[PDB]
RNA sequence: AUUGGAUAUGCCAUAUAAAGCGCUUUCGAAGAGUCGAGUUGUUUGCAGCUCUAAAUGGGUGGUCAUCUAA
RNA sequence: UUGACCUCAAAUCAGGUAGGACUACGCGCUGAACAAUAAGCGCAGGAAAAGAAAAUAACCAUGAUUCCCUCAGUAACGGUGAAGCGGGAAAAGCUCAAAUUUGAAAUCUGGCAACAUUUCUUUUGUUGUCCGAGUUGUAAUUUCAA
């Protein structure tokens, strides 16, 4: 049982081509969703900062975005992560606020029945 | 309302009510064929909570397997092979005695338009689910092959991945 | 202080009692539903009020024969 | 009589934890010297440029 | 005072400071530990500085709780909460109350999301300060204790020692209203009527004396709303001291009853606590008072007692009180049995039913919150009979 | 892209809804009987409040009937 | 400019927040209704044959063997302790009612 | 020619309706021959047999943390 | 009695569906040599399986699964031989059972009638009516993140 990496330049170009069709389908929105900033859970890397999965419910409510719409404007949700330190709430709320600063939202046509 | 009460009456399987029923039901089931249709589930609340809904296309078959591979996992392979067209949803214990285990197996008709048009049970019409009792993709199949999240739950070892630049 | 006394049953050396109603002997004086009563059980049904509206839909557009049309038909 | 065998298990963890921080510090300390230890401009090399 | 606070005080008509408030409110603005007579406008005395204090720090639901006010009983906690909601209607701070006998699963999630101003019973406060998670009570800026003598007489000895230890006393002023030890750490008429016929008898009594001035005292503000709604709904127009829980309406209704030579009014013990009793022909206490020694002092027309046949220990209490007494008999044949129509209307109607259960729940909680357990015991009283009085053939399922 | 977002929102500006005939006469029957301020009291009545609306939704109908 | 800046650190200043309650942690609370449902079914289904013999031992007052029998049948003391307390609750209730 | 997701615009809308956030003096159901134990095979789990449960419980980790199976 | 309801059957009763083939990849059962190994048997797809924690961890804590790189030939075992961590690819979340719609089974297959519709006279629907399914529970509702 042996594996060869001859398709390594083939697979990389397939991935790039897979990104370009995604960009074609969804033009204005970025090819990647926003991710939060979290700290690795170990004494070795705890002083580091990296990306998370999504923004917890305290990070959404504090920033001012409901949890239902957040999934629609590209902000992802992590029901499992929680905020134990306020610096973790702060680094990710401002991460949301800077995102909503640059976020153009296209209006959608809405059904308007004659009566009500 | 009722399936709360039926939940805790089925939790005591050696009490007099159940043991008196275990003898009465096992005697009459052995009188029947090995695999036979059942109109209403012998355990309505268990069939309910396992996915069964009282509507057309939902079927139930009762099977006895000799004691002495899993017994319940067997009941699913034998029922499905009997009803070749139905997709097996689930299975549950109904009764047992000294020489047999009686199992009920729920099946779905992939062709019935009450099922095919049901937004929630549509997933079973897809061919990838052909005979899930045969591949080990049911609940007991998932358990009997040790699939799950945990620390208590091959070729990645033997392989020799030689990268392009090595 | 156990005195190291050994039980006499150590491994190292009516079938039909009457129905005992110990729980239902006394009648409960309150219900179990602690939840407040909703509005549905006191307001006209919204199930038919929805069905009525789409019946008016079918009447207005001529989808279904009317009651007076049914009698003459 | 010493700690525990799994308490010496953490002895690597108090040995390995200060690896990543040491390595990151070595990266910036090397770069800081690089800014310091650079050759001056040689003002005679802009005659033609 | 702030602009927001000044405008709200006009809604209830609260403009002139009380005699106690004259030397308290001006001093309480400095935020110093300051340690009144019955019904003397105290409610605003320890509330005006607190709401101003919250606005000074610009409190938010994020900032936890800053002010905690402690009440001897449930009913008093209701009175302060009612005033707090009216004067904070023009502010962005959060007003809340946690009390004994309430939904502590709904008394907790409210605190988790952020509560700044809180009025609480010592029993429920101790539970939250020790067992509730997510409640941010490290940032207390004000602590208020009202009627310490009543608090100590209830049986809150170990509660004050435990609770006040938890409260961070640094950077905080304390308002106090054995007491020094706590500050060191800083004629009668009665009718023997059964519970089931209690409501029926009073309805007949109001029917007979419709052309006389009658006032009835009950143990719940929720009961006041229910009976007033019920009586006005059976073609018995009755004034009450609840309205829409508006203090201005209560003052207007009380004032209107004063000039009116005839009428029937409903209010609680704390509702009339401190108010001047006008010339009234008939005064009645429907439920047993929570302050028996204040009941004898308040009376000192003609007085009436509505007592159950199993709570006659209060009559013996009058012997120990050296107060003369007399009994009034009633033949049950002439008591109107409108009970057949009453419960039928309750089941038919929605809002009337909801008032009854809330009044019923408040009646049982207030009874369970009594002090004289050797006189009034919840276990001795039959719950089925009490539920019949409220208009329920069967008791509603209230958690204790 | 941003300019089109403003214009698309400009077209979709009329978010206020009118009233149909049923709720129209529904609100007049309540208004002319229980004034125009005690919305809680008018939600407490059941003889005219057939659907048993709450105070919050009655106020919404009152605002919507204006325009 | 929305941009993640990873590496080094972001901040050493710490402030713990008293975490709320998650409703999945609430599992295992005794619902008031279901206690009644479990009790009523316990009365109806009767008692297990081995569990019936435990009652007689308690009535005969050989509690030591009652623990031994339940422990043997169930598997651990805490499982046996709860059953014994469950059984003795039945016995006292039947004796006061009957 | 055959289709796909969008835009533009015409018509029809059964809306007396349906949602999100908010506040709660009212509530909050949670998967059994399963988990678990003894014991025997298979290769730690899985399987048979013997018994067989609980309701701040139950599993797992370090009096705590995390998780919420059938 | 009638006749309901339950079971029992039959019919060239209508509408269906299953089998065998392929097997590189894939999911199971099972298996000796020389090792979950060949084989044997069973079941599938354009991928299959897995999957939104009864998951780690002891941290400033992380956050469905899958694959890659490292962790590492390390721990552990006694040569066999990993997993968190970290870094990348990709990302998306959800539906039931347990609630009385109870002021109204609101749900659905099938026959028939017209209306349509098409990769299509070869497809797939709607409306109306009738009959069944269903109250031993089909819709809405709610899934712990609540």
């Amino acid at each position: 049982y042996v594996k060869t990496w001859f398709n390594q330049p083939g697979r990389k170009l397939r991935r790039r081509q897979a990104r370009q069709t995604k960009a074609a389908k969804i033009a204005p929105r970025p090819v990647e969703a926003i991710r939060p900033a979290v700290k690795p859970p170990t004494i070795r890397y705890n002083m580091k900062v990296r990306a998370g999965r999504g923004f917890t419910l305290e990070e959404l409510k504090a920033a001012g975005v409901s949890r239902r719409v957040a999934s629609t404007i590209g902000i992802p949700v992590d029901h499992r992560r929680r905020n134990r330190s306020e610096e973790s709430l702060q680094r990710n709320v401002e991460r949301i606020k800077v995102y909503l600063a640059h976020l153009i939202v296209f209006p959608r046509k809405a059904g308007q029945p004659k009566k009500g | 309302g009722a399936y709360k009460y039926l939940e805790e009456l089925a939790k005591k399987k050696q009490s007099d009510v159940n043991l008196f029923l275990s003898r009465v039901r096992a005697w009459e089931y052995r009188q029947m064929n090995v695999i036979h249709r059942a109109s209403r589930p012998s355990r309505p609340d268990k069939a309910r909570r396992l996915g069964y809904k009282a509507k057309q296309g939902y079927v139930i078959y009762r099977i006895r397997v000799r004691r002495g591979r899993s017994a319940r996992c067997t009941a699913e392979e034998r029922v499905g092979r009997y009803c070749s067209n139905l997709r097996v949803l689930n299975s549950y214990w109904v009764n047992q005695d000294a020489t047999y285990k009686f199992f009920e197996v729920i099946l779905v008709d992939p062709s019935h338009k009450a099922i095919r048009r049901d937004p929630r049970i549509n997933w079973i019409v897809n061919p990838v689910h052909k005979h899930r009792e045969s591949r080990g993709l049911t609940s007991i199949g998932k358990k009997s092959r040790g699939i799950g999240k945990g620390h208590r739950f091959w070729l990645r070892h033997n392989t020799l991945s030689l990268r392009r630049y090595r | 202080e156990i005195d190291a006394g050994y039980s006499s049953d150590s491994s190292t050396e009516d079938p039909y009692p009457d129905y005992d109603d110990f729980f239902t002997n006394t009648v409960r004086e309150t219900p179990l539903s602690s939840a407040p009563e909703p509005k549905r059980r006191f307001a006209p049904s919204k199930h038919e009020q929805k069905r009525i509206l789409q019946l008016a839909y079918a009447i207005r557009k001529g989808r279904i024969l009317t009651s007076e049309q049914r009698a003459e038909r | 009589t010493f700690v525990s065998s799994t308490m010496v298990r953490a002895a690597i963890r108090n040995q390995a934890a200060q690896r990543y921080v040491n390595r990151q510090e070595s990266k910036l300390e090397r770069q800081v010297r690089a800014q310091q230890n650079v050759i001056p401009e040689d003002p005679l090399d802009n005659v033609f440029a | 005072l702030s602009e927001n606070i000044q405008k709200a005080i006009k809604e209830m008509g609260f403009e002139t400071m009380t005699e106690i408030q004259k030397r308290s409110i001006p001093p309480l603005l400095a935020g110093r530990d300051v340690l009144a007579k019955t019904g003397s406008g105290k409610t605003l005395a320890f509330l005006i500085p607190t709401i101003e204090m919250l606005y000074a720090l610009k409190f938010k639901p994020r900032n936890g709780t800053g002010v905690i006010i402690i009440s001897p009983t449930r009913e008093l906690a209701l009175q302060i909460f009612g005033v707090a909601k009216e004067l904070l209607k023009y502010h962005h701070q959060t007003f809340g109350i946690v009390i004994g006998g309430a939904n502590r699963r709904a008394e907790a999630d409210k605190l988790v999301k952020g509560v700044n101003l809180l009025v609480a019973t010592p029993g429920r406060l101790l539970d939250h300060l020790q067992n509730t998670k997510g409640f941010v009570f490290r940032n207390l800026r004000s602590l208020v204790i009202d009627e310490a003598d009543r608090i100590l007489e209830i049986g809150f000895e170990d509660e004050m020692r435990q609770i006040m230890k938890i409260l961070p006393s640094e950077n905080r002023q304390t308002l106090l209203f054995k007491v020094e030890d706590l500050a060191r750490i800083s004629e009668q008429g009665y009718v023997v009527v059964d519970s089931d016929k209690r409501f029926l008898l009073l309805f007949s009594f109001l029917k007979r004396n419709l052309k006389k001035k009658v006032i009835v005292f009950m143990s719940s503000c929720a009961s006041v709303k229910y009976m007033a709604e019920l009586l006005n709904y059976i073609d018995l127009p009755v004034l009450d001291l609840h309205g829409k829980q508006k203090q201005q309406r209560r003052t207007n209704t009380f004032f209107e009853f004063c000039n009116a030579e005839k009428g029937i009014l409903l209010c609680t013990n704390v509702a009339a606590r401190g108010l001047d009793i006008p010339a009234v022909d008939w005064i009645v206490q429907y439920d047993p008072p929570d302050d028996p020694r204040d009941y004898i002092h308040r009376v000192g027309g003609k007085s009436l007692m509505f007592l159950a046949p199993s709570e006659l220990g209060f009559l013996r209490y009058l012997k120990t009180a050296k107060v003369s007494l007399n009994e009034f008999e009633f033949p049950a044949n002439k008591v109107a049995n409108v009970q057949s129509q009453l419960e039928k209307l309750v089941s038919k109607n929605y809002y009337l039913q909801q008032s009854a259960k809330d009044g019923y729940r408040s009646y049982l909680q207030a009874y369970a919150s009594y002090s004289l357990k050797s006189i009034f015991d919840i276990n001795k009283l039959d719950l089925a009979k009490v539920a019949k009085s409220f208009g329920f053939a069967h008791p509603p399922n209230v958690n204790i | 892209l941003e300019e089109e977002a403003v214009k698309k929102a400009a077209r979709q500006s009329n978010k206020m809804l009118p009233l149909s005939a049923f709720e129209h006469a529904y609100i007049q029957r309540l208004i002319n009987k229980y004034g125009t301020e005690d919305f809680e009291s008018m939600a407490k009545d059941v003889k005219l409040n057939s659907k048993l609306f709450n105070g919050s939704k009655l106020k919404n109908l009152y605002i919507r009937m204006k325009a | 400019a929305p941009g993640l800046v990873v590496g080094l650190n972001k901040g050493k200043t710490l402030t713990k927040r008293q975490l709320p309650e998650r409703p999945s942690r609430r599992k295992g609370h005794l619902s008031k209704r279901t206690a009644f449902v479990r009790s009523i079914v316990r009365e109806v289904a009767g008692f297990a044959p081995y569990e019936r013999r435990v009652m007689e031992l308690i009535r005969n007052s050989q509690d030591k063997r009652a623990r031994k029998l339940a422990k043997k049948r169930l598997g651990t003391l805490k499982r046996a302790k709860g059953k014994i307390e469950e059984l003795t609750s039945v016995i006292q209730s039947s004796r006061l009612a009957h």
